RNA sequence: AUGCCCCGAAACCCCCGGGCUACACGCGCGCUACAAUGGGCGGGACAAUGGGACCCGACCUCGAAAGGGGAAGGGAAUCCCCUAAACCCGCCCUCAGUUCGGAUCGCGGGCUGCAACUCGCCCGCGUGAAGCUGGAAUCCCUAGUACCCGCGUGUCAUCAUCGCGC
């Protein structure tokens, strides 16, 4: 149990999870800036009623938002690629332990893959993998027709995290190849933008199409 | 030959009922030990009879759950399928089976055309 | 000092006292329990109190009902408490406020009952 | 010949003792009647809706 | 020393607090010891029903629930004491059980 | 020092591997054939499960004092699957702990309340807790704070 | 040795001794288990060093499990029909056990015989929309 | 409760065998199987609605075991049902219609009841189906809530994978 209590041991003097202070990790596009939660807290869970805030999940801990999205990502109408995802065997759904435990090796996984703050890195993930703009429906005189739209940063957010969640189910289901390892694909793919990863792809779909239907 | 648990046939009509039931699966034999009712006790002492010949009557039945013995091996005993009494002949492999088996009862379900 | 929680169904009774540091739930130490993320919401509240007070005080507290994080909740909000009370200082609390909401006042949330038509699922279910 | 046997056992044995159905008998401490009679005689048992 | 256990249990809550204060009254007037009225957990006696009479319609069901509330009153020996127990007036669904602890 | 004070599963780590050496307690001739619960699906992998089985069962005569079989068999029960139909929650086996409580008890370290369980001796606390201070002076030095 | 043949059928070698002979059509999961501890042997170790005394050791184990230390309720078929001694049928013996138990039903017309007939359940299950 | 009509050894009653479970099949709803989150050994943080007298049954002892002999306490914050379950770890297995998953057979034991093959389940044994993510289209919930996970109990010897409610 003793890397248990290392890292029980290790934030008593607050540190996020385990390790990796918040201080170190900065913010680049200027829109995130408010809405992203990056107060040092050291679990990132609160129980909160921000659902019951209209705007109060803006004072949540991304990672634990990040979780959020990652819990609740099996069975859908979505078929990418015709697959059904699913969590047959022991699903996430109310797992909120083994989400703990799972992102907790995705930390582990991006220190000793890349060597520098996790934080930083998911930051430029959800930076680079925010969609911009997308189409909208509008109807005059009967006559339905396409428009291109800006997105609000929060729904940005939103359809970020939603990305890597849904990759890190994409890739983790139907192999041998287990759901962190994966995890830590999309994170690292997203953060240099690289077209492979299905949350930058889709970003560009979604700016795209959108791009041409004006 | 006919066989049972390695023993003949006249192995098993020697043998008394306590191990002739041990030699039976874990239902019949707990039945056995549980007892019998007194309508399976008459008809058993009916077939008693007609064993030894004083009961000439043609034998009938409606005990589904007569567990058949060596004893019975060789008559015809009539059981009550639903309707009435179909006959059946008891066989010295007949043994450790239920009586109720042996009265076809649900009769064949074929089809038709649907509609 | 006497000091209560409550989170859903635990419950936790601690009792705090001058020692060495030492802090036992349910007559364990706070450093054994087996679930880390439990650890660390026990350990939040004398994480932000300080290694001073950590040191000076013995805490001790027992937990009751609920599941093992219900329990580990209650022991933070009893934990919590019990530092504000002993030293009775208000720069303490309005850290722990800022830090999130709960550590005075709480969680007021409880268990919906099962409604009908398939109340098996949860209270908002039904038939498809 | 004109008797019914006697079950202790199974909704043969147990009867609504003011309709006379074999179907629902609750019989928690002992009421024996049916679930539909039940609400016939609901307030007058004490019971009350909450 | 000796103490007599009397449990009262009733449906309504008003007889039950009447008949509590008219034993400690009785006590308090005849100067004997007495342990307060221990209001014990009220058991909650729940039974659902469906109230379709048929089997046609959509399900509905009705939750009905009795509270039957119980008190404990330890009280010190006291034959004089223990006189005036059976002349109280009790309301009929109040039920009240006097045991004896050594 | 106490159990209470240290980690289950080191505790009973130790227990068994110090009760593996005592002659008295010994996996009898069917407990490498025989599944240690109902409810269990495949056989037990390690050859030292037993000895597991009584460094637990001992513990738990350390902790709630009088103990029956029925009880033990509810707490070493669990969940098993039952193909089309759910899950479920079964008992475990009886014999294995009833072995093993009457090992232990020709033992000397439990003993017999006729009516009320099996409760533990003085001597079988003395050597619980020997083995639970010896491993808080291990995990003192390890983690300083269990000093306090 | 990555192919071993035990009992008249092949085996891989990479498998566990107890996943190894879980290929015999007359050895399960806990059989081979058990008939691997009889013989002293942990059943985990790779089936590419069965050695031939260990080989017939398991086949001489196969032939009378009963006189090895195993229990009679361990075997498929406890108390044989026609001997009234419990043994474990290897291959074609269960094959022909069951073989002799549908000839069997079918000439005594149980139930069961008629259901085996038509390729028809037997313990009572519903065909209104199922199978 | 009952308008009206109809039978009166019957359109009455009683007893029993079967049926209400029967299948090339269509449809609805719940349960599970479609693994590496994983299956297996061992440790540990854990409730709660209610119930219990031919009952809860603790508990001694025997039998793998379902259970048998004895047995304390209990008619309800006093005794029992009592364990929750979810979870994590010390370790094993190594992406496979298989160490998934058990249907499906036959064997031998256990409980109940006059008796379960039509017509109960469970305990262990060789055995292993289909299923390896499913079209147009498609129903419903929105904060202790959706998702997801289990306990208990009603009715009740058993039968419900159900309803209830925790």
């Amino acid at each position: 149990a003793k890397p248990l209590n290392e890292r029980f041991f290790i934030p008593h003097e607050i540190k996020v999870m385990g390790r990796w202070s918040t201080e170190d990790v900065e913010v680049r596009d200027p829109s995130l800036k408010p809405y992203i939660n990056l107060e040092p807290r050291l679990l990132p869970h609160t129980h909160g009623r921000h659902a019951k805030k209209h705007f109060g999940k803006a004072n949540v801990h991304i990672v634990e938002r990040l979780i959020n999205k990652i819990m609740r990502s099996g069975g859908s109408h979505y078929k990418v690629a015709g697959h059904f995802m699913r969590r047959e065997h022991r699903s996430l759904n109310s797992k909120k332990v083994k989400a703990y435990e799972v992102v907790k090796e995705a930390f582990k996984i991006i220190e000793q893959r890349t060597g520098k703050n996790p934080i930083q890195v998911l930051v430029w993930a959800i930076e680079n993998a925010a969609p911009r703009e997308d189409t909208t429906s509008v109807m005059f005189g009967g006559i339905r027709y396409h428009v291109a739209v800006d997105i609000s940063p929060m729904r940005r957010l939103d359809v970020a995290l939603r990305n890597i969640a849904l990759g890190a189910s994409a890739k983790c289901y139907r192999n041998k190849m287990s759901f962190a390892e994966a995890l830590a694909e999309e994170i690292i793919l997203a953060a240099n933008k690289d077209p492979k990863s299905y949350a930058y792809s889709k970003k560009l779909e979604i700016e795209r199409i959108a791009e041409s239907s004006r | 030959e006919f066989r049972y648990r390695g023993y003949t046939l006249e192995q098993l009509m020697n043998m008394s009922l306590e191990e002739l039931a041990r030699l039976f699966p874990a239902r019949q034999r707990r039945s056995l030990k549980r007892g019998l009712t007194p309508e399976q006790k008459k008809l058993l002492r009916k077939i008693r009879l007609a064993k030894k010949g004083k009961y000439k009557k043609p034998i009938r039945t409606h005990c589904r759950d007569m567990i058949i013995l060596p004893e019975m091996v060789g008559l015809t005993i009539y059981v009550h399928n639903g309707k009435e009494f179909v006959p059946v002949e008891i066989k010295p492999e007949m043994i450790g089976h239920y009586l109720g088996e042996f009265a076809p009862t649900r009769k064949k379900v074929e089809h038709g055309a649907p509609g | 000092i006497q000091t209560t929680g409550k989170r859903k169904t635990a419950i936790a009774r601690a009792v705090i006292r001058e020692g060495k540091g030492r802090v036992r739930i349910n007559g364990k130490p706070v450093e054994i329990i087996e679930p880390e993320i439990a650890r660390f919401t026990i350990l939040e509240p004398l994480i932000l109190a300080g290694e001073e007070i950590w040191n000076s005080v013995d805490i001790d507290v027992k937990v009751e009902g609920g599941g093992f994080m219900g329990q580990a909740e209650a022991a933070r909000m009893a934990i919590a408490r019990a530092l504000v009370e002993w030293t009775g200082d208000m720069s303490l609390k309005e850290k722990f406020m800022k830090y999130d909401r709960t550590m005075l006042v709480g969680d007021p949330r409880r268990t919906e009952p099962h409604k009908p038509n398939r109340s098996t699922k949860g209270p908002r279910a039904k038939r498809q | 010949y004109n008797k019914r046997k006697p079950r202790k056992f199974g909704k043969g044995a147990r009867r609504c003792i003011r309709c006379g159905q074999y179907g629902p008998i609750i019989r928690i401490q002992g009421l024996m009647l049916c679930r539909h009679c039940f609400r016939e005689v609901a307030p007058k048992l004490g019971f009350r809706k909450y | 020393m000796q103490k007599a256990r009397i449990k009262i249990a009733s449906t309504n809550v008003r007889s039950l607090d009447e008949v509590a204060n008219q034993i400690k009254q009785i006590a308090e007037r005849t100067g004997v010891r007495m342990s307060g009225p221990i209001p014990l957990p009220t058991k909650r006696i729940r039974i659902t029903t469906r109230k379709s009479p048929d089997g046609e319609g959509s399900a509905t069901f009705d939750r009905w629930e009795l509270r039957v509330h119980k008190r404990l009153i330890d009280i010190e020996a006291d034959e004089r004491a223990m006189r005036q127990i059976m002349r109280i007036r009790v309301p009929e669904d109040v039920t009240i059980e006097i045991e004896l602890i050594s | 020092a106490t159990v209470y004070d240290v980690p289950g599963d080191l505790l009973v780590e130790r227990v068994a591997q110090r009760l593996k050496e005592i002659p008295e307690i010994k996996p009898p001739e069917w407990a490498p054939f025989v599944k240690t619960g109902r409810h269990k699906e495949r056989l037990p992998e390690q050859e030292d499960w037993w000895y597991y089985r009584v460094a637990s069962i001992l513990r738990r005569v350390y902790l709630d004092g009088p103990v029956g079989i029925e009880r033990l068999r509810t707490y070493y029960g669990g969940r098993k699957n039952r193909g089309h139909a759910p899950e479920k929650f079964y008992k475990a086996g009886g014999s294995i702990i009833r072995k093993a409580l009457q090992q232990l008890e020709a033992a000397g370290f439990v003993e017999k309340v006729p009516g009320k369980g099996r409760v533990i001796t003085p001597k079988g606390r003395s050597f619980l807790d020997k083995i639970a201070t010896e491993l808080k002076k291990e995990l003192e030095e390890i983690i300083p704070e269990l000093k306090k | 040795r990555h192919i071993v043949r035990v009992a008249g059928v092949d085996l891989d070698g990479n498998k566990q001794l107890r996943w190894a002979l879980t290929a015999i059509k007359g050895i399960g999961i806990n059989f081979a288990t058990m008939v691997c501890r009889v013989a002293g042997l942990d059943p985990f170790m790779k089936a590419g060093y069965l050695t031939d005394e260990q080989v017939k050791k398991i086949e001489e184990i196969l032939a009378d499990p009963v006189a090895h230390g195993i229990p009679r309720w361990a075997v498929n078929r406890p108390k044989d029909y026609e001997t009234g001694r419990d043994l474990h049928l290897i291959t074609a013996k269960l094959d022909m056990a069951i073989r002799e138990d549908i000839m069997r039903l079918r000439r005594i017309r149980a139930y069961r015989g008629i259901r085996h007939e038509l390729g028809l359940p037997v313990r009572g299950q519903r065909t209104r929309s199922n199978f």
